[PDB]
RNA sequence: CUUGAGUCUCGUAGAGGGGGGUAGAAUUCCAGGUGUAGCGGUGAAAUGCGUAGAGAUCUGGAGGAAUACCGGUGGCGAAGGCGGCCCCCUGGACGAAGACUGACGCUCAGGUGCGAAAGCGUGGGGAGCAAACAGGAUUAGAUACCCUGGUAGUCCACGCCGUAAACGAUGUCGACUUGGAGGUUGUGCCCUUGAGGCGUGGCUUCCGGAGCUAACGCGUUAAGUCGACCGCCUGGGGAGUAC
């Protein structure tokens, strides 16, 4: 429908919970016949500045071709979920399946 | 008083008056001195020389703490900026870092109106 | 002497942090298109990318802040 | 303009470096600019005026240069 | 008729833009100005200093032919960029010749490293190379008789920015500038750079593969303020300069010359 | 704007050839649909003045088209206005 | 009938608009730590804040407003105007080829809408700034300029107001007439042999030719050469006032 690109940052103490969260997110996307073109756990990462007093955080990239309702839902979930510190759902023109420059 | 080897020198350099404050690395102020305090008033205290002497005074004040290493944090625009640090150096601390810490907003609050002179 | 024209990139990536780092200051600021000689079209894109990065704490807003 | 004195570096040199850094930053200039509120109009005017001046310097002067002074 | 059209495409065919075709005949000499005519719209105001070879005196009388250069047209009145650069292409060709047999042999004599590689000079020109290139091993030409005769065996060349470090003695043995701007960095790496234009505050020596250096007015000499850089150095000349400072961000490498 | 598929559909219905697209009637239909779409938007966003300008322009264009149709060929116009439900 | 006008296809750049989120810097205040006599301010002072612990300095919190750098005689918009980042809804512009419609056009008195800032109404908000006001200076006086404070207001919602040097002091639309140097945004070909080479469109900054102009100047974005429609002027004041 519309090709979004999502990057969310999880609190580093909840790093072991991340995979489950990712799975959940994927599931929702799948539900509305939404494809998920790339998905990249960047892992624990040093922040350029300390958001909410903490210096590292766990970054997950995820590209999705989904309807906007589901995106909205995801956003809502993120906002209420306290594990995820920041998110940045961000539209894109194409599917962009090729890997990110920091993974490579 | 507990002696401390390393600390910070905060140099608040305004247009009208320089204020030097030596503190420990954590934030707790040890001593301070000012150009206005050093026996300079109006025209005189807004000068590099005044700033230098303030710095010197400050240094003298934190003799008992036994401070060898010193990092400098320079704030604001003024004459007392280069001069002050030179003075500090002379007074005989190993200057470790020289940082600028002027508060620059990223366009935030409206400044006061322009003077008509 | 623009890099992005020669490389022939379709869009500048905020994730490509290293690249961004060449166009950002020691103090964190975005470097002018006079100095870098970046093309105008690309410059804006680059700026946007940098901004995005800053939001994601990939790049710093400034050197002092903590 | 964060700086660290290198091992066996002179004080004066360090100071100079710091100064240079500051200059590069344009921190003082920035401070000066934000001392007082500039009306948008005024800001616009300065920018355009400055531009005009620059243009004048570039082209008219170049034209003058072609002809010798003595 | 189409005689002229054909003659035009003929004359297009029998010239090219760079200093390649040795065509300008020296048709007036006067100190200090040479002048040619390579089939261009006007005659070059040549310096005398693009044409004296290795000891200071002139080499070419009337009728003699060197190509110059091009791609820059009309600054008001006149035609060229200098033929001496011409020469650089010839030097490049000889350096390239190495590739064929994996060994360019001339003479290289390198006494010392301005910036970590002995300086080698070939014919009139002298070039700077990275520190390893001067010696095959750890031999070091400091113990060799000064300004000794070998050849140059190439150690390293930078391929964009022109720095070539070459192999003295040991005959038996046989975007782009700004990401990795850490090569000439570390505090004081001396460079050999041609100055370009002196802007009354500066001199603008800039050679190392698409960068910009200044050497502004404060150093330049051992007098500060009364100096006026046009009096004190040159126009278009390869000099002693090193970095003293790099900002890889606001591309201002601030070189010096008082060293 | 109007989605491509929707536009195509509109063209097919009103246009005689279906490749035509520029038929007056077809154009009118296209305009009308757009207007309808924008009504919803403008109910929500009453201060979106700039956007509303475009809508107004579109409406004007439609009106003009209708007028043109009327003088040329009355029956067709009548048919069109029955189809779309344009009061005039 | 297809050259004007419009529709469709694919892209393009954009501070165009409306709505909802969020980020970081800085100011202010609150609470607490450290610390000690000044701070602040000016031409120079004083009022003012300070030993009831200010200023400085560090930690934590609150809240509002605006968005450094990018940033440009750059961009978009009918004008007014529009500037962090993200999403949702949404208007226009331009190019590339085709395909279609077939004069459907231009202008517009009345009419309708949009229309900076200040201002008004009701309800919120209120950090900074600041008409009014107060004090301190300056001065012959100072109902000002300068200083210290400071309330409407600025901010948001929904209404009204309908004006500005609302300016390019230049109505809109179309056609035609030598050139140069740029900027920006497409696009065709070319060995992109490289940041290039040769074109071709849109918008745009400066200089200047003919011509025009009282001159200043304008000059393919005309103030030139013409056509279509509208608006407006008829000495200065009285007056854009009175009724």
């Amino acid at each position: 429908m519309r090709h979004y690109e999502i990057v969310f940052m999880v609190h580093p103490d909840q790093s072991e919970q991340v995979p489950g969260m990712i799975e959940r997110y994927t599931a929702a996307i799948t539900g509305a016949e939404g494809k998920i073109h790339r998905l990249e756990d960047w892992g624990r990462r040093q922040l350029a500045y300390p958001i909410n007093k903490l210096h590292k955080a766990h970054y997950v990239l995820m590209n999705v071709e989904a309807p906007q309702e589901v995106i909205d839902e995801l956003e809502t979930t993120f906002r209420f979920n306290d594990a995820v510190i920041r998110s940045m759902v961000m539209r894109t023109k194409h599917a962009v399946t090729e890997a990110s420059p920091m993974v490579k | 008083r507990k002696q401390v080897s390393d600390g910070v020198a905060h140099i608040h350099a305004s247009f009208n008056n320089t204020i030097v404050t030596i503190t420990d690395r954590q934030g707790n102020a040890l001593g301070w001195a000012t150009a206005g305090g050093s026996g300079f008033r109006g025209s005189r205290k807004s000068t590099p020389f005044a700033a230098q002497v303030a710095a010197e005074r400050c240094a003298d004040a934190v003799k008992e703490y036994g401070i060898k290493n010193l990092e400098v944090m320079v704030k604001g625009p003024g004459p007392g900026r280069e001069s002050t640090i030179r003075a500090l150096n002379a007074a005989g601390f190993r200057i470790t870092n020289i940082t600028d810490v002027t508060p620059i907003p990223h366009n935030g609050c409206r400044p006061p109106k322009k003077r008509r002179v | 002497f623009c890099r992005f024209t020669a490389e022939g990139v379709q869009e500048i990536d905020y994730k490509d942090i290293a690249t961004l780092k060449n166009y950002i200051t020691e103090s964190g600021k975005i470097v002018p298109s006079r100095i870098t000689g970046t093309r105008a079209k690309y410059q804006r894109q680059l700026a946007r990318a940098i901004k995005r990065a800053r939001y994601l704490s990939l790049l710093p807003y400034t050197d002092r802040h903590q | 303009p964060v700086i660290k004195v290198r091992e066996n570096e002179p004080f004066d040199v360090a100071l100079r470096r710091f100064k240079r850094s500051c200059e590069k930053a344009g921190v003082l200039a920035e401070v000066r600019r934000r001392e007082f509120y500039e009306k948008p109009t005024t800001e616009r005017k300065r920018a355009k005026a400055s531009a005009v001046k620059r243009h004048a310097k570039k082209l008219a002067r170049e034209n003058a240069r072609r002809t010798r002074l003595y | 008729e189409s005689f002229a059209q054909l003659f035009e495409e003929s004359l297009k065919e029998i010239e090219t833009r760079p200093g390649s075709i040795v065509r300008g005949v020296v048709v007036a000499i006067d100190k200090d100005v040479v002048l040619v005519d390579a089939g261009l719209k006007s005659e070059s105001a040549i310096p005398a200093e693009q044409f004296k070879n290795a000891q200071g005196e002139l080499e070419i009388q009337v009728g003699d032919e060197v190509d110059v250069a091009l791609d820059a047209v009309e600054d008001g009145f006149g035609e060229t960029l200098l033929s001496r650069e011409k020469a650089k292409r010839h030097e490049a060709w000889i350096t390239l010749e190495k590739a064929y047999e994996d060994a360019e042999t001339v003479t290289g004599v390198i006494n010392g490293k301005v910036k970590g590689g002995f300086t080698v000079e070939l014919n009139g020109i002298r070039a700077f190379l990275p520190g390893s290139l001067v010696d095959v091993r750890p031999v070091r030409d400091t113990l060799h008789l000064e300004g000794k005769e070998l050849e140059f065996k190439v150690i390293k060349l930078d391929q964009k920015r022109n720095n070539v470090v070459v192999s003295r003695r040991a005959v038996i043995e046989s975007e782009d500038p700004w990401v990795a701007i850490a090569k000439r960095y570390p505090e004081g790496t001396k460079l050999t750079g041609r100055v370009t234009n002196l802007t009354d505050y500066g001199c603008f020596v800039e050679i190392e593969e698409g960068v910009e250096g200044l050497v502004h007015v404060s150093e330049m000499d051992w007098t500060n303020k009364n100096i006026h850089p046009s009096k004190v150095v040159n126009v278009g000349d390869v000099v002693e300069v090193m970095v003293l400072d790099i900002d890889e961000e606001r591309r201002r490498i601030s070189l010096g010359l008082k060293q | 704007s109007l989605s491509t598929e929707a536009t195509a559909k509109i063209v097919s219905e009103f246009g005689r050839d279906a490749n035509d697209t520029g038929s007056t009637e077809v154009q009118v239909a296209l305009l009308t649909a757009q207007i309808n779409h924008l009504q919803g938007h403008f109910a929500e966003h009453k201060k979106d003045h700039h956007s509303r300008r475009g809508l107004l322009r579109m409406v004007s264009q439609r009106r003009k088209l209708l007028d043109y149709l009327k003088r040329k060929d009355v029956a067709r116009y009548t048919q069109l206005i029955e189809r779309l439900g344009l009061r005039r």
